[PDB]
RNA sequence: CACCCCCGUGCCCAUAGCACUGUGGAACCACCCCACCCCAUGCCGAACUGGGUCGUGAAACACAGCAGCGCCAAUGAUACUCGGACCGCAGGGUCCCGGAAAAGUCGGUCAGCGCGGGGGUU
RNA sequence: UCCCAAAAUGUAACGGAGGCGCCCAAAGGUCACCUCAAGACGGUUGGAAAUCGUCUGUAGAGCGCAAAGGUAGAAGGUGGCUUGACUGCGAGACUGACACGUCGAGCAGGGAGGAAACUCGGGCUUAGUGAACCGGUGGUACCGUGUGGAAGGGCCAUCG
């Protein structure tokens, strides 16, 4: 879980209007631009998150 | 050079016609040496435990396969 | 000691000691989900034996 | 090649499931359409276009759907799942399906 | 002698004479009676020797070959590791196994050439004839 | 467009010869294969995208891009990258190459008295030598840009050679004379 | 299972396997039959798949013969060993008592036991 | 990770060999299909090795890496769809002096694949790691020193 200059990446998270951290490892290395996926915030659930920041 | 004998586990933790419970584990193992048979099921590290209560059946078919089974005691 | 009382060393009703899991606290952590609510309750009655000495008068 | 049955026929569990199985024997013109029980080495219900297609090739796949799910209206069968060989699941397989399966 | 290649390094027992014949490979020949290590250069001896007796042949056939790396402390001391790769390899023998076999000469042609041959090895041993066959 | 001419002038004519018991015993054609060659010495992205067009030509069928089969060795070689062309052909399609071959293709030939007649498959399948590509009929020196070659094996359902050879020397299997 | 037999599907997961091979043919099964659409082959309906008979049992599948090859494999006697005692400077070896292989030889096989359906005994 | 390790677990050595401090938007989830290394005859860039063809072929291959175990009914090799690399939880067991660590049926909010049974809380498993403390950052609104607010603190994430 150490970090530094390395490739790859650890890209913080979030959704649309839901406050909601996911954390996950990216790799910038084959494609990294989008980080989007689906996870669940914190009432409704069932969004779209965009983890590009 | 050398380093590190390394501690494991393993072994085959029930043994056979040993009364167990539901949530059990009854072998660890690293393959597949035992395969899960009926009322057992099977972890991701290849563990074998318990779905329900009952006795342990040991399955020997001349190996390669060999079955790890759950019938009920009652 | 005087230190230890808002941490968890907590004494519970049946005079036992309130110290549950340490996995990744703050640092050091994308692991799974539930390792992160691995954060548990627990204890062990070994050095519960000679722990409440450290919280021992004020309870 | 001859793999590709036992990878279904191992696939489905019973004795995890509980429920019975359905074999359907697609190869040409004759389909055999039976039901096995999960324990014991029995068969129960068990129709077939063997008899009486009266004109029907593929087309007594429905046929066969309905005779089976009827014969086993009879016994009291109502959970079961779809065993079967090489096939494909897709025309007249799916026929004996859905005509089994409406007539449950 | 020396083996080609390998992975390292050995440990060392003594159990019973397993694979190894009382005959096989032509007429006579010499078998150990006492358990040991034999050194790779002490068959070359041997060899040697009853090369030097049989002029000519193609008659010895040695059933003995060594392969069992032998490592002694460099110069002296403890602290280090367990070193010395190249000292010498050896065959274990058991007795009953066989040593030497040859053949196509005389009797008393076998018994001088075993009796040189045998001065030249740590342990006991004799020379005989065929009657067995367990294995064809 | 053939297809006929198999089974109506050649069958019997086993038949009339060797005399199996039964019509389907008589020796019969499988696919036929078509790869070629391509990478290594000569490689370029850009030849392939050359080679698949007159490839897709004369069949009238599509070709496939075959990789590598992950022998690295001494010589240049990898992992997987495309290391050649390959077109299966089967019934009616199979007929209109071959015949366009036959009739076509192996008369019109620059230094041709025939093909191999020795045994191929000792299990009675065959193989074809064709070398430059400017032999052809849908080939011709009007649109051209460079010349090389391509390999066609034979697939029968005969027992032996012997059989097989007579098979294709219905269809014509000119030898060396 | 009154019986022959074919088709599906089980227990048994090689003493139930392959090869040489003989029988089967309009009952089932197989290929061959054509294929714009279903569906589909990193290309080819070969394999999936969809429309059917003739033709054929060739191949595949099914069954019977067959012990060349595989697999199974005693009895005897070992090797080794728990326990009981000992010899040798040592490498190592013995004795009493039980337990006891591996290989090999004798010989044993080409299985065995179900369910269901279809078709025969002019 | 294997050997030593004395057919249970376990076990030292400056004993004998080799590896880790990663990676993977899919090398995951599911759903469908494909079967490998190799030898032999035979094919134009070959003339040991390329590509194709048929014959043999319990696997002699394959699995990002190191080995052992494992794997032909797949965990191997292509594609379709996707974000279960989920949230709130843990019946019960493996393991450790402790702290850690490990596997796990099942309840719910809910999702994705499949016609369906059903599978999925990362990856064939086994290494890819580090307690507390002090702090950075998003969210929640408990504490907040006469009272109403704020500063500061707390809890759920999480970065060093």
């Amino acid at each position: 879980a150490k970090d530094g200059p390395r490739i790859i990446v650890k890209m913080e998270s979030s959704a649309g209007t839901g406050f909601y951290y996911t954390t996950t490892k990216n790799r910038r290395n084959t494609q990294a631009k989008l980080e989007l996926k689906k996870y669940d915030p914190v009432a409704k659930k069932h969004v779209v998150f965009r983890e590009k920041k | 050079n050398g380093r590190d004998s390394n501690p494991k586990y393993l072994g085959v933790k029930k043994f056979g016609g040993e009364v167990v419970k539901a949530g059990n584990i009854l072998v660890r193992q690293r393959g597949t040496k035992f395969k899960a048979g009926q009322g057992v099921g099977m972890g991701r590290d290849h563990t074998l435990f318990a779905l329900s209560d009952g006795k342990v059946v040991f399955i020997n078919k001349g190996k390669g396969a060999r079955f790890i089974s759950i019938e009920a005691a009652q | 000691t005087h230190k230890m009382a808002k941490r968890r060393i907590k004494i519970t009703g049946t005079g036992k000691v309130m110290a549950f899991k340490s996995g990744k606290r703050h640092q050091n952590t994308g692991k799974s989900g539930d390792e992160i609510r691995g954060k548990g309750k627990g204890f062990v009655l070994a050095k519960a034996e000679w722990a409440r000495m450290k919280l021992m008068l004020p309870r | 090649r001859r793999k590709l049955r036992t990878r279904r026929k191992v696939r489905t569990t019973t004795a995890a499931s509980g429920r019975l199985r359905l074999s359907v024997y697609r190869s040409s013109k004759h389909i055999y359409a039976q039901i096995i029980d999960d324990s014991r080495g029995q068969t129960l219900a068990a129709a077939s276009s063997a008899a009486l297609k009266s004109g029907n090739k593929t087309d007594t796949a429905a046929a066969v759907g309905k005779a089976l799910a009827a014969a086993a209206a009879e016994k009291g069968i109502k959970q079961v799942v779809f065993d079967r060989g090489s096939y494909k699941y897709h025309g007249r397989v799916k026929a004996l399906a859905d005509a089994a399966r409406e007539g449950g | 002698k020396r083996t080609k290649f390998r992975k390292q390094f050995r440990g060392r027992m003594t159990g019973d004479a397993k694979g190894g014949d009382y005959v096989a490979f032509g007429d006579y020949g010499l078998i150990a009676m006492e358990p040991a290590w034999i050194k790779s250069n002490q068959i070359e001896a041997c060899r040697i020797v009853m090369s030097r007796h049989f002029r000519r042949g193609g008659k010895i056939y040695i059933r003995i070959f060594p392969d069992k790396p032998v490592t002694k402390k460099p110069a002296e001391t403890r602290m280090g590791k367990g070193k010395g790769a190249v000292e010498y390899w050896v065959s274990v023998v058991k007795p009953g196994r066989v040593m030497f076999e040859v053949a196509g000469v005389t009797e008393e042609q076998a018994k001088e050439a075993f009796r040189l041959a045998g001065h030249k090895l740590p342990i006991q041993t004799k020379m005989v004839k065929r009657e067995v066959y367990d294995e064809a | 467009q053939l297809k006929t001419k198999y089974n109506d002038q050649v069958r019997p004519a086993l038949m009339q010869q060797f005399g199996y018991s039964s019509v389907m015993a008589v020796p019969r054609i499988e696919k036929i294969v078509v790869n070629e060659g391509l990478g290594s010495s000569k490689e370029d992205s850009k030849a392939i995208d050359k080679a698949a067009k007159e490839l897709a030509l004369i069949t009238l069928q599509k070709p496939i891009i075959t990789k590598a089969k992950k022998s690295i060795s001494n010589f240049k070689l990898r992992q997987g990258m495309p290391v050649g062309i390959k077109v299966t052909l089967r019934g009616e399609r199979m007929y209109v190459f071959l015949e366009k071959l036959i009739n076509i293709g192996l008369p019109r030939i620059r230094d041709f008295r025939g093909i191999n007649p020795n045994a191929f498959d000792g299990r009675g399948n065959y193989n074809l030598g064709i070398k430059e590509q400017l032999i052809f009929p849908e080939i011709t020196y009007d649109m051209v840009d460079k010349t090389r070659g391509m390999d066609i094996t034979i697939v029968t359902t005969a027992k032996t050679d012997e059989e097989a050879r007579a098979l294709l020397q219905s269809m014509g299997l000119p030898f060396r004379k």
